[PDB]
């Protein structure tokens, strides 16, 4: 009977457990029949077997197995999954991983279990609350809780070889799944960058010809993609600065040039860095990344010194756009001084077409990058709203209103120049504070004073049908500039001071309470910015910038596993260290220091 | 010394904001109405108090006047931030 | 801790109801048998769950658990 | 650490003394419970210790949290809310919102079985507050 088989199981006696073959014998069933199992999230016997374990062991198991294999079961009981939405495909192998036994694991192989048998529960997804997502292998699971003899072992068992290739629903493998789980904790981290090393060192004895990192998920994604867009910062700090002593030197991505005393130059390698790319891992931490850390990732050196040798090179093509459209509003405010104004008005209707096409070609060509854009987006917006502004105008021009929207597009034309202050440092820093701050806090301002002006301006239509006068009354009342008494006047008296002593001085503190949780942070926003003009640019204008250039030099670095030479693109920086006769020299490659 | 240092770090910058802001406001009012020159230098006594329609004008001041209390307060938060990103013991 | 507060305030309000009553309020969590007492018969409790994450469990080992696979 | 310490013994003591009655339910001539008198003048290290109590000992029936399983980092703890639900008449959360007088009472809301039960019952009645 089933709950007597459960309290066997659980009990663990394997003399209580006799007979009951010859029960299977003449009852005729299976062990993978319904009866024997749970109904809803249908588990079996040995998943509550594997639960129940005497100090690391069972002794019900291999007994159990040759009785499910005598009992001529066409589905053996150690491949069965489960059922529920919430939890299936889960096995015993993934409950004897988890319950760290290598013993059960072996026995499991040796008796036939899956390997590639991958749980696509609800519990196993990301989204969830009080959930675990660790991919969906079992190999994944032993990675992930720092168990390196059952990796050994999954690795190098003669049945059943796991395969590091393989992938889940999500495409993701053992490396993409390393990085879903990394955070900012120390103990995290080190497992992680050392599960990681020892995974590419195995990979390298077991697939040499496959590049691991070179492999995609469903998104597109290689794992350092992946690593930059959760702003998962340690292991990818680390990914980028990777050197090996080892054998297998290929695998690493830093090398030394030369070394001359405290001089010494470092070589990074650029192959997923390099703008040219499509996905580039620039244009990923810019766009595509929703972290709130994404400032943090940039101030790792060869992102700084690339960023930094692009700028300098970049500088006199900002000088220039800022000189033409500095003379476009100058154009634009000669058009409104006269309105010789006729030729001018025309080219202000060309203008106001070119920055339509321009906008229009830069949001028509990204929609969900501009949804996830949104929250920083906040220039290209005010580009569009002036060049849509600047069209009204000029057709409502060709044909009585148009003089608003035309002082609008003037007003903010000639305050769309201060996107041009990036350039330099504090002028950069002081707009890009500005930007910042004015999207988070000054929007609730605006909302709170609208309603009491509402109230205030309708109170004086009412109390002395037009809402626009009433709101002109009021305005002119509290600005200043123009008009019982005695308690309207008192009424006035306080809607003036809650207008100002409140409104007012409630935001400008909670601005100062935000900058202080937003400061000794700004120099690396201010070096972020740079890199979305630059990149920008790069991409040119409607009539375009293609045909950009590699970043960096080609230098054959030593050689392959393969009998082959292995060309790569490298980024070279200087650095001087004056410790450096307490360390041992490195393994350089360049003899000479010369260029 | 304090307010040399403050006055270069400041008021180069806010002065040509002021500048592009004041020129657009200007030729705006030219056109509204007297060339740019004339409307800028009414507008800038306008502002400084010594001197259908009405919503227009009264539109053009509620920008000028949020606007300018928008810079207002970003010079007062530039200034408090460099100020608190001053060193303060150098002074003597 | 203040918003919460004030959450907290407004859920007990919300609860209490309008002019019109409230009532028949649902008792929360759900009922269990956590055990036997030293007296022989059981312990029978209203229960609440919560998830934790937590990274030092190879340091310091499982408690016990009366519950054996996640259930719902 | 004395106050914990003292009152963890006293009630190991009163276990082996008393069996039959339950110490914690004595109110006073006002009419509470221990736990709704530390909650009321608002002490925080006491309070927090007793919401979430073990006993590894023979009698873990004291004891208010439980496991329910664990699997990886995951755990999954029950409490008892015998006295911290609002459907009850007195309760503690009435307590610390309305009868108490002190300040830190907001250090006290933030703790893992009222903030999870919160949590619940807020979205429990979003419409409500839309409406
Ligand atoms: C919320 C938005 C989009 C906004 C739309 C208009 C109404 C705007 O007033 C504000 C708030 C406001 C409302 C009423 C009076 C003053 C200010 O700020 C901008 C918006 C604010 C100004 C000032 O310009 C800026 O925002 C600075 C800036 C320029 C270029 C940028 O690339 C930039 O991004 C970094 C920021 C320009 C106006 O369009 C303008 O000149 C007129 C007609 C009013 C300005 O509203």
């Amino acid at each position: 009977d089933r709950d007597r088989l459960f309290n066997v199981v659980a009990r663990g006696n394997p003399e209580d457990l006799a007979g009951l073959l010859e029960y299977l014998r003449r009852t005729s069933k299976y062990l993978t029949d319904s009866e024997y199992t749970e109904g809803s999230t249908g588990k079996t016997c040995l998943m509550k077997a594997v639960l129940n374990l005497q100090d690391g062991v069972n002794a019900c198991i291999q007994p159990l197995l040759e009785i499910d294999r005598d009992s001529g079961n066409p589905q053996p009981l150690v491949n069965a999954q489960c059922t529920d939405e919430y939890y299936r495909g889960h096995s015993a192998l993934h409950i004897a991983i988890e319950k760290r036994s290598l013993q059960c694991v072996k026995l499991l192989v040796e008796n036939g279990a899956n390997v590639h048998a991958k749980a696509c529960g609800h519990f196993f997804q990301k989204n969830q609350d009080t959930c675990f997502y660790f991919g969906e292998l079992p190999l994944s699971l032993a990675a992930c809780t720092k168990q390196w003899d059952v990796v050994n072992y999954l690795l190098e068992n003669p049945h059943q070889p796991a395969s590091l290739q393989a992938q889940d629903s999500l495409g993701n493998t053992v490396l993409h799944a390393l990085v879903m789980i990394a955070d900012d904790s120390a103990e995290n981290s080190a497992l992680v960058v050392r599960m990681y090393d020892g995974l590419l060192q195995a990979g390298a004895r077991l697939c040499p010809n496959v590049q691991l990192e070179g492999i995609p998920n469903l998104e597109g994604l290689t794992p350092l993609k992946l690593a930059a867009k959760e702003g998962k910062i340690e292991i990818f700090k680390h990914i980028l600065q990777r050197e090996f002593s080892a054998p297998c030197q290929s695998l690493s991505r830093k090398f030394t040039e030369w070394c001359y005393g405290p001089v010494r130059v470092s070589l990074y390698d650029l192959a997923s860095v390099d703008s040219w790319e499509e996905n580039s891992v620039l244009e990923i931490i810019a766009f595509h990344s929703r972290s709130p850390h994404r400032h943090r990732m940039v101030v790792l050196e060869p992102l700084n010194k690339l960023l930094q040798a692009k700028w300098d090179r970049l500088i006199p093509r900002f000088c220039f756009n800022f000189l033409c459209y500095l003379v476009y509003m100058l154009i634009f405010t000669a058009v409104a001084y006269h309105q010789m104004l006729l030729l001018g008005h025309i080219l202000i209707l060309l203008g106001g077409v070119y920055l339509l096409l321009g906008q229009l070609w830069y949001f028509w060509r990204r929609r969900l990058f501009i949804w996830i854009s949104f929250m920083d987006s906040y220039s290209e917006i005010l580009f569009l709203l002036q060049a849509l502004l600047t069209v009204l105008s000029q057709v409502l021009c060709f044909l009585e209103w148009y003089l608003p929207l035309l002082v609008s597009s003037l007003a903010m034309g000639w305050t769309n120049l201060l996107y041009y202050t990036r350039g330099f440092q504090h002028t950069g820093i002081y707009s890009v504070m500005i930007e910042k701050v004015i999207l988070r806090d000054l929007l609730r301002f605006l909302l709170v004073y609208l309603v009491f002006l509402f109230g205030f301006a309708v109170a004086l239509v009412s109390l002395s049908r037009s809402i626009l006068d009433a709101s002109l009354e009021l305005f002119k009342f509290t600005i200043g500039m123009g008009e019982f008494r005695g308690v309207v006047l008192l009424l006035l008296l306080a809607y003036v001071l809650l207008t100002y002593v409140l409104l007012l001085n409630m935001l400008i503190a909670l601005m100062s309470e935000t900058v202080n949780s937003v400061a000794t942070d700004s120099w690396s926003i201010w070096k972020l910015q740079k890199a979305i003009s630059v990149l920008e640019m790069e991409n040119g204008y409607w009539w375009c910038r293609r045909k950009k250039q590699r970043a960096g030099v080609m230098l054959t670095v030593g050689t392959r596993p393969d009998g082959s030479p292995d060309e790569r693109w490298c980024f070279r920086v200087g650095e001087m260290n004056w410790a450096t006769w307490e360390q041992t020299l490195p393994r350089t490659l360049c003899e000479e220091p010369s260029g | 010394v304090m307010i040399e240092k403050v006055i270069l770090r400041d008021l180069l910058r806010f002065l040509l904001v002021y500048l592009v802001f004041l020129f657009g406001f200007a030729v705006a009012l030219v056109s509204l109405s007297r060339s740019i020159l004339d409307a800028s230098l009414e507008l800038f006594k306008f502002t400084i108090g010594m001197g259908r329609f009405r919503g227009v004008v009264l539109l053009l001041l509620l920008a000028y006047v949020l606007l300018t209390y928008v810079l207002l307060l970003n010079m007062l938060i530039a200034l408090m931030s460099e100020t608190v990103n001053s060193v303060a013991t150098d002074s003597w």
